[PDB]
């Protein structure tokens, strides 16, 4: 039907605030909820409604730092939540040594895309360091771990380091040709993109292989005509009604802008179905709660809500500021990154 | 050893053996954010699972304590790192953890950290022996769960286990036809051992494709390996393929039968071909056609083609 705006505010208000222990396993990642909410509001042009300056110490507070003796720069970065149990330290006194407390690629993202959204200019983030973890999770094969304790690798985490490279304006994260060769390897025969060489091509991994080019700008270099051309079809072919993650699968909010996203920065998004998009992302809008989900008739969550927004943002949909497609923030908080950067210019 | 919803389960803040640490609290400072609530008994046992990771314990009572943890949040991949310290720390039977995880996995198959610990504990016992029949055992309930299929390729890569493989895909697309998972790993398998460029196997693999598209023709995952096996050796180039998919028009036609042929007119168009004006043409005929009638959804997809074919070629 039409978007609920004034109710997907009071939805992302919700989600910042408290929940119950049903939702336990959030525990090791609030911080990429809070970057749903916070960019949810920002894109809603609601910010002014949460307390940013209290959230912006609670943010902070997540930054793992350098000990006295710098021994520790490999494990820098932010953490998802204070769940280690470390005294609460917005920045202010130095690290605090512990065996496994360390950051994590996708929370040292989220964690500086929420400070530029709130407005903080990113000072106390020790960038030396963040960018020394960075690094330290990159592998022989060009992705990322999330955490140098071990874990998955794919590419998502390579958007992630591509994401916090981009933001600090420091590409010195990574070893770019060994990214950019894993989101090469990472083409499938389908011309879709895999969460790595081998697999099964999907909307979302696909994304961030286009995105983390677009971000380090070899999107032209990196894949020839042939091959953008090849990856365009895959990618709108993904459009039924809604689009879905991968052939063969029911549709889902979120890739009415994984795809949507993929699709802008390959510069085709106005050869897709607009009217088809809206109605199902609308399709999914809960009603009573606000925000979305995957799919309608069906349970909303703080991503969905923030996936469809941004995918209907991609559509210039009436109340919703333009998405930056590539860095996945208001195109408001990207011009914010612009001066931030032509001011550590000097 | 005592389980959370025993009667005479016992916090451990109440726990003999237990009293000589002090417990760690969790502390979010004057304003929290996503603040989750705990329980009584949760908050008591990832209180004591901080005490014991702030002091590195390789404990016995420690790797019990991570159980109790990982039944909380098996999502927590601290608790997760930590508890494989202990395996090795404390030499555990890996082989008793690797029926632990079995049962975890099943209860909870998209979660990363389960199918993590999972893969570190092939690479430590080296023994793939378990894992391509419990890989099946999962891709029975959902046999598109991309951390199973991830888990299954790189078992199957680092003990090059692909002896049996491709029979096992022919078997999944006897179940469903419309698999883009299973469709994928036929293509991982042959790709990774005969390749492709053997002329016998890719007659095999081009024919055994036609087949599942006689069989159900609107169904992407076919035609996307088809185009797959064929697109790099130059669609153009096999003139009985153009001639046999003329003929399911008629009866076998889909958007993505009509496109596979823009495709080939692409290609022909490309290696300097006879009758540029005409094949265009009948390309054109095609994208049109897509655009007016067969794959609507993409209208304006298909018209933008046929300008970007327009302009290579005229
Ligand atoms: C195969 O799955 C994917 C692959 C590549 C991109 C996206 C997905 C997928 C899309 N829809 C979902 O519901 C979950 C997913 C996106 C959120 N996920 C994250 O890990 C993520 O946010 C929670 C993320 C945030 C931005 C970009 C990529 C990932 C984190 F990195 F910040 F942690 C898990 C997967
Ligand atoms: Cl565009
Ligand atoms: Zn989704």
């Amino acid at each position: 039907l039409d978007f609920l705006r004034d109710r997907h505010v009071r939805f992302f208000q919700r989600c910042l605030q408290v929940l119950p222990e049903r939702y336990s396993s959030l525990e090791t990642s609030r911080l990429t909820i809070a970057f749903f909410a916070l960019s949810g509001l920002d894109m809603l042009d609601s910010l002014d409604v949460v307390n940013k300056d209290d959230i912006i110490e609670w943010i902070y507070s997540l930054q793992v730092l350098p000990t006295e003796d710098r021994s520790n720069l490999d494990r820098c970065g932010f953490r998802g939540s204070s769940y280690l149990g470390i005294p609460f330290n917005p920045s202010k006194n130095p690290g605090t040594a512990h065996p496994y407390d360390s950051g994590h690629i996708a929370m040292t993202y989220t964690g500086l895309s929420c400070l530029i959204i709130l407005g903080d200019d990113l000072s106390r983030v020790d960038k030396e360091a963040c960018l020394a973890g960075l690094r330290a999770l990159q592998l022989e094969d060009g992705s990322f771990c999330a955490v140098p304790e071990g874990s998955e690798n794919d590419m998502r985490f390579v958007y992630c380091a591509s994401c916090i490279c981009y933001m600090l304006n420091n590409w010195s994260g990574m070893d770019m040709k060994k990214a950019i060769s894993y989101i090469r390897r990472s083409m499938s025969y389908d011309n879709g993109l895999a969460q790595g060489a081998g697999l099964e091509s999907h909307g979302g991994s696909t994304f961030c292989g286009i995105a983390s080019l677009c971000l380090m700008g070899k999107l032209e270099e990196v894949f020839s005509e042939k091959e953008l051309n090849r990856i365009k079809r895959w990618c709108i072919m993904r459009q039924q009604n809604g689009y879905h993650g991968r052939p063969n699968k029911p549709v889902d909010t979120c890739y009415s802008f994984w795809v949507g996203a993929t699709l802008k920065l390959l510069k085709i998004f106005q050869y897709t179905n607009f009217e088809k998009n809206r109605n199902y992302i609308l399709s999914t809008q809960d009603r009573l709660v606000g925000g979305f989900a995957k799919w309608p008739d069906s349970h909303p969550d703080a991503l969905h809500a923030y996936f469809g927004i941004c995918g209907l943002s991609l559509m210039e949909e009436s109340g919703i500021c333009k998405v930056h497609p590539a860095l996945n923030v208001s195109t408001r908080t990207s011009e914010r990154l612009r001066d931030l950067h032509q001011s550590w210019k000097t | 050893f005592l389980s959370l919803d025993s009667p005479t389960y016992v916090l451990y803040r109440d726990r003999a053996e237990w009293a000589d640490i002090d417990p760690v609290p969790q502390n979010d400072g004057p304003s929290p954010v996503v603040q989750i609530i705990y329980s009584e008994k949760f908050r008591d046992v990832y209180d004591y699972f901080r005490a014991v990771l702030q002091r590195d314990e390789r404990s016995e009572r420690a790797f019990k304590l991570t159980r109790d943890a990982i039944e909380l949040n098996a999502a927590n991949y601290t608790v997760w790192h930590f508890r494989r310290v202990l395996l090795r720390s404390l030499q555990k039977d890996l082989q008793e953890e690797m029926n632990y995880i079995i049962a975890i996995i099943e209860e909870q198959p998209k979660n990363y950290q389960v199918w993590h610990h999972r893969r570190v504990l092939v690479e430590w016992l080296k023994d793939p022996s378990q894992e391509l029949e419990f890989i099946a055992d999962i891709l029975n309930q959902d046999a598109k769960n991309y951390h199973a299929w991830q888990h299954r390729q790189w078992v199957i890569q680092e003990f090059r286990l692909w002896d049996n493989e491709l029979q096992y895909v022919d078997q999944l697309l006897k179940e469903d036809v419309r698999n883009n998972s299973v469709w994928n790993q036929r293509h991982f398998v042959i790709s990774n051992t005969t390749g492709y460029s053997d002329r016998a196997v890719l007659e095999r693999e081009v024919q055994y494709t036609l087949e599942m598209i006689k069989l159900v023709p609107h169904n992407e995952s076919a035609w996307n390996y088809l185009k797959g096996i064929l697109q790099d050796r130059g669609l153009s180039r096999y003139p009985n393929l153009l001639n046999q998919l003329l003929d399911l028009q008629p009866s076998h036609s889909s958007p993505y039968l009509i496109a596979f042929l823009v495709d080939i007119y692409e290609d022909m168009l490309e290696n300097q071909c006879d009758n540029k004006e005409d094949i265009l043409n009948k390309a054109l005929e095609l994208c049109e056609i897509l655009a007016k009638e067969k794959d609507t959804i993409r209208k304006e997809y298909w018209r933008y083609i046929g300008r970007s074919l327009q302009s290579k070629h005229s």
